[PDB]
């Protein structure tokens, strides 16, 4: 099927990965 | 409309390899090959002809004109030399004009050895006016035509030695100037170097004078040139370019790279000018020019060489023998000059020094001490290099830099062109050489091009001139619209008309041809989407900025793509990342080109940049996690197709306010016009027919063949322009208000006096005499006062001045200032403080001391001026003098004619108007 997305997504851009 | 353009075509004979012959012809008539010569020659020649020469040669004796472009030591002259031949064989009259006095005067040895009829013209001197060959300088032939016909009187030829000197600013208007005034049953011979654009050249003589003109072209050198580069720090000199004329790449790198490492902070003794002449004598090189652009420089690297001799004991008598006979001329008071002294030892030792700050009868020495091959290592300035062909077997450079402005440059290919064509000797060297000095980084690209590359083109350097414009109204038959008109550098900028003009027409007939749309309306329609196409790529700019697109890009959004014109339909994203701008991955349908409208189509993966997105969905429809397989490939464009059917009235798109943030204000006013030219759009009767799209694209190629007449008139109506016109209208309006000419451009008696002086400011000093400046002033002060006007070449600290002195000069520049407001009152381009300070003087006290009758020793100790400039201004002010006497008479005024005259006196002695060598 398919739906229907008008929200986006977003990242920290302060986050320490490991 | 009524375009009185060139109309002129060009037409290539054959020829044998080794030269290039074409013509430039008049469009209506039909070309006619040159016929044979009959009867025996005007002239043989000690030696066997080249191709070129033959072709040229053949060219006069059709009585066609010719440009001849060979390098310099080709053997040019030949060609002239036939046609002065030709013209006293039929007892006609000829004209061999040179741009430099010095260069007539040798020019006349060589005519009057050779044929003996002939005589000289310049502003100096005159020699058998009535002679049927005279060598005369530019300057005097347009004064000749401005004068009287006489000076053509039966005149069939005229040779033009060196067109380059028209490239020249101070003196190549004038030679425009005259070609523009010669009659048109005159045949010209034209003398030039390689330059890329003598075709244009041709094509200016056949539109300007009805007549054919030949093109004769050939790069033979008679000796072959190896050009060596010498890296600033380096040992010694590396191969840039072979005999063969090949770019050494190879060494010319490796050069460079010792020039990067070469100075400080990137790793007493002699000089490095020094140890390169200095092997050149070690490795039979000599005789070598050395051209240096500072006087002060030539001098100093001369006098370097001063510890080393060049010339045997034998050569040393002889060098004495030919020195003191040259002099013997000379006063005795003139003969102890401390620059006599200072250059004799330099000449016994072989050593030689040429560049204007020398005396003119030094200078003279100095060159035929060097036709004799007595003078083995000569630096010279660059002057030298624009004279007669005295050339030697080795050319080196100094420097590579010359100042022009506020900025430094390298020196022009067209230059080094100039220079280096003097190493190489005909029949004395298998191969001259040249060597560059380097002390800057220097790109290969522009090594390529300055060393291999061709002569700059040869563009006009045409502008207005008072003494132009007030000659331009004496003559009752020519206008000074017509000059410009005629001028090549308005060809060059009317060279665009001839291909826009036939285009217009074509284009012109191929609109009416597909005016055949059943109704006007349509145009409305047209228009009405082109508006529509417009704003939708304003609204994906918008929607490309990475800002506000990239945050909705999540797996599985559908996405319109579009490049350049093709686009792919839909596609379905997968991921996006940063790229060398971004990148996301998009399954389209199908370095692939999209699919066609009559195949089924495969999906296929590609990334694609972020600023080729047109549109973007609300829809995210879902994906296979592996999308390896086809058959998922087609899945997914059987679930577009799904989602294509759920919404027919159109995939949805983001809101790029209410949804993807875009609070841009610009962006609110697109939309508003979106949906208002939709609504037109709909409502156009012409939406619904069938038939639309076969009309709507008869439209849109009516269109763009109307797009194409729009551009082409307007660079029409440029090319077709005439540049300077609103100069001359300023021009006109300055000798109006000052009363030189009426209101109907008709000369005034002012203006008759304005015209004789043509070797300074004729409007300041016509306005100056007319004010009764010079009435009370004495033939001594006015002369001095006059030297103002005639040292253009200035560039040292002024001198304390008399009171004596500084009245007249204070008196002269209120006139320069209400000539500056005038003009500026007219609206020209003039910087008052500039005007005032053009007129340097300060040679005001030596003019002065020297017409009191000064020896020439006791005025040299005033200033630091090299003592030839000394003497070159005051030959300036002679001719200028005799010219202000003219003026005085055309006005009858015989006191003012009597004060000049008394100047030309006391000023007309000893060594400054010392006979040169060569008369
Ligand atoms: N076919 C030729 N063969 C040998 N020498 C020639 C030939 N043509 C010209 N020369 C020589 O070259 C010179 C011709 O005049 P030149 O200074 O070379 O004219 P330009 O440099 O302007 O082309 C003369 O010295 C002449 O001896
Ligand atoms: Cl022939």
């Amino acid at each position: 099927g398919w739906f229907i997305d008008k929200t986006p997504s977003v990242k920290k851009d302060s986050f320490f990965l490991d | 409309l009524a375009d009185l353009m060139p109309r002129v075509k060009v037409q290539s004979v054959e020829t044998v390899e080794g030269c290039t012959h074409e013509v430039a012809l008049p469009a209506e008539e039909d070309y006619l090959p040159l016929k044979p010569r009959v009867g025996k020659a005007a002239k043989e020649y000690p030696f066997i002809l080249d191709a070129f020469q033959r072709e040229a040669i053949q060219c006069v004796d059709n009585n066609q004109s010719v440009l001849v472009s060979a390098h310099t030591s080709a053997g040019k002259t030949v060609c002239a030399e036939y046609a002065i031949a030709l013209a006293l064989r039929e007892k006609q009259r000829v004209i061999f004009t040179s741009p430099i006095k010095a260069l007539s005067n040798q020019k006349y040895r060589e005519m009057y050895e050779e044929f003996q009829d002939v005589g000289l013209m310049t502003g100096d001197v005159t020699i058998n006016p009535t002679a049927s060959c005279l060598v005369m300088t530019t300057e005097i032939l347009r004064s000749m035509l401005y004068r009287g016909s006489e000076v053509m009187r039966e005149v069939a030829w005229v040779i033009f030695d060196e067109i380059h000197y028209m490239r020249d600013s101070e003196r190549g208007v004038v030679w425009e100037e005259t070609i523009i005034l010669l009659p048109d049953n005159v045949h010209y011979v034209f003398l030039s170097a390689t330059i890329p654009n003598a075709r244009q050249f041709a094509e200016w003589i056949c539109h300007l004078h009805k007549q054919p003109c030949h093109v004769i072209y050939t790069d033979y050198r008679p000796t072959p040139l190896q050009h060596y580069i010498f890296p600033a720090g380096g040992d010694g000199l590396h191969l840039v370019v072979d005999e063969n004329g090949d770019f050494r790449e190879d060494n010319f790198n490796t050069a460079m790279q010792v020039l990067r490492d070469a100075g400080d902070l990137a790793k007493k003794g002699p000089s490095n000018v020094f140890k390169i002449v200095k092997m050149i004598m070690e490795r039979n090189f000599q005789p070598v020019i050395i051209f240096s652009f500072s006087k002060k420089d030539c001098e100093a690297y001369a006098l370097q060489m001063t510890k080393l001799d060049f010339n045997t004991d034998e050569e040393k008598k002889m060098v004495e023998e030919v020195f003191s006979n040259a002099i013997d001329c000379l006063s005795d008071e003139d003969k102890k000059l401390p620059q006599v002294e200072h250059v004799l030892p330099l000449l016994k030792r072989g050593i030689g020094i040429h560049h204007g700050g020398l005396l003119p009868i030094l200078k003279e020495t100095i060159e035929i001490l060097f036709s004799e091959g007595l003078i083995k290592a000569l630096f010279a300035t660059e002057t030298f290099a624009m004279g007669i062909n005295m050339p030697a077997r080795t050319v080196l450079f100094t420097n590579a830099r010359k100042f022009d402005g506020k900025d430094f440059r390298w020196i022009s290919s067209g230059e080094y062109i100039q220079m280096s064509g003097r190493a190489g000797r005909r029949g004395m060297d298998d191969r001259g050489i040249v060597i560059l000095m380097v002390d800057e980084k220097m790109s290969p690209t522009i090594g390529k091009q300055l060393l291999k590359g061709s002569a700059d083109p040869l563009n006009s350097a045409f502008h207005l001139t008072y003494n132009m414009v007030l000659n331009l109204l004496r003559v009752e038959e020519i206008n000074p619209e017509y000059m410009l008109e005629k001028s090549f550098y308005q060809f060059q900028h009317y060279r665009a008309i001839p291909g826009v003009v036939e285009k217009v027409k074509n284009s012109e007939e191929q609109y009416n041809k597909i005016v055949i749309p059943n109704e006007e309306s349509v145009v409305i329609y047209y228009k009405i989407r082109q508006q529509l196409a417009k704003l939708g790529k304003e609204i994906e700019e918008y929607i490309h900025k990475p800002k506000y697109c990239l945050p909705f890009l999540q797996p599985g959004r559908l996405v319109k793509v579009k490049n350049e014109g093709d686009d792919f339909g839909w596609g379905v994203v997968v991921n996006f990342s940063k790229k060398s701008l971004y990148v996301v991955e998009v399954l389209l349908r199908c370095a692939a080109k999209p699919a066609k409208p009559d195949e089924k189509g495969e999906m296929q993966v590609v990334p694609v940049l972020v600023h080729l997105l047109s549109a973007i969905s609300s829809v995210r429809l879902y994906i296979p996690k592996d999308l390896r397989p086809v058959d998922n490939r087609q899945s997914v464009l059987k679930s577009i197709q799904e989602v294509q059917k759920r919404f027919p009235d159109g995939i949805p798109l983001l809101d790029p306010i209410d949804d993807m943030g875009i609070q841009d204000q610009g962006l609110k006013k697109v939309i508003q016009k979106v949906e208002a030219f939709e609504h037109r759009m709909y409502s156009h009767p012409l939406h619904n027919d069938p038939n639309l799209e076969t009309v709507y694209t008869l439209c849109e190629k009516k269109a763009q063949i109307a797009i194409d007449i729009k551009s082409a008139k307007r660079e029409l109506k440029k090319a077709r322009t005439v540049l300077q016109m609103d100069e001359l209208k300023c021009r006109k309006r300055v000798l109006r208000r000052l009363g030189f000419a009426t209101s109907s451009d008709v000369i005034e008696m002012k203006g008759r006096v304005a015209c004789e002086i043509s070797s300074a400011d004729e409007l300041l000093l016509t306005e100056m005499m007319f004010n009764g400046l010079f009435n009370d002033l004495s033939a001594e002060q006015a002369t001095a006062l006059l030297s103002c006007f005639v040292f253009q070449e200035n560039s040292s600290e002024m001198p304390k001045l008399t009171e004596q002195l500084a009245g007249p000069l204070r008196q002269m520049q209120e006139c320069a200032k209400r000539i500056a407001k005038v003009s500026a009152e007219a609206k020209l381009e003039i910087d008052e403080e500039t005007y005032l300070s053009s007129f340097k003087p300060h040679l005001m006290d030596v003019v002065y001391t020297w017409a009191t009758g000064a020896t020439f020793a006791h005025i040299c100790k005033m200033t630091d001026v090299f003592e030839g400039s000394i003497i070159r201004c005051m030959r300036r002010l002679e001719e200028l003098l005799r010219q202000m006497c003219q003026a005085a008479k055309a006005i009858g005024n015989t006191e003012l004619e009597n004060k000049f005259a008394e100047g030309i006196t006391k000023i007309k002695r000893d060594i400054v108007f010392a006979a040169s060598l060569y008369l």
